[PDB]
């Protein structure tokens, strides 16, 4: 009464503010800045999907 | 229904951890899986809503 077929799915649901989430850790070009480094993900998020 | 559930649903949990923001109380509700059933029909095959 039951068979069986592979789908894919996540192994590790994160969610910040009550939503589907993704953590990311980075640092910053060996010698600028932790405040510098951010300048660019501010920029990276510009193409993303709306 | 629609734009309430619109709120419950995108707009509650992000107002209520906002900084300051206490109680709340929506004029409205989310979305439920409303199922009406019907006292004849139910009969018609000897069905109980139980």
């Amino acid at each position: 009464f039951a068979t069986g077929k592979w789908e894919y799915g996540s192994p590790k649901l994160e969610r910040y503010n009550g939503v589907p989430a993704m953590e990311i850790l980075g640092e910053p070009a060996p010698g600028l800045s932790s405040g510098d480094a951010m300048a660019a993900v501010e920029e990276i998020v510009k193409q993303l999907p709306k | 229904e629609d734009l309430s559930n619109y709120i419950v649903s995108n707009i509650q949990d992000p107002l209520s951890r906002t900084k300051g923001v206490g109680d709340f109380q929506v004029f409205g509700s989310q979305y439920s899986m409303r199922i009406w059933l019907d006292p004849a029909k139910l009969n018609s095959y000897q069905l109980t809503p139980g």
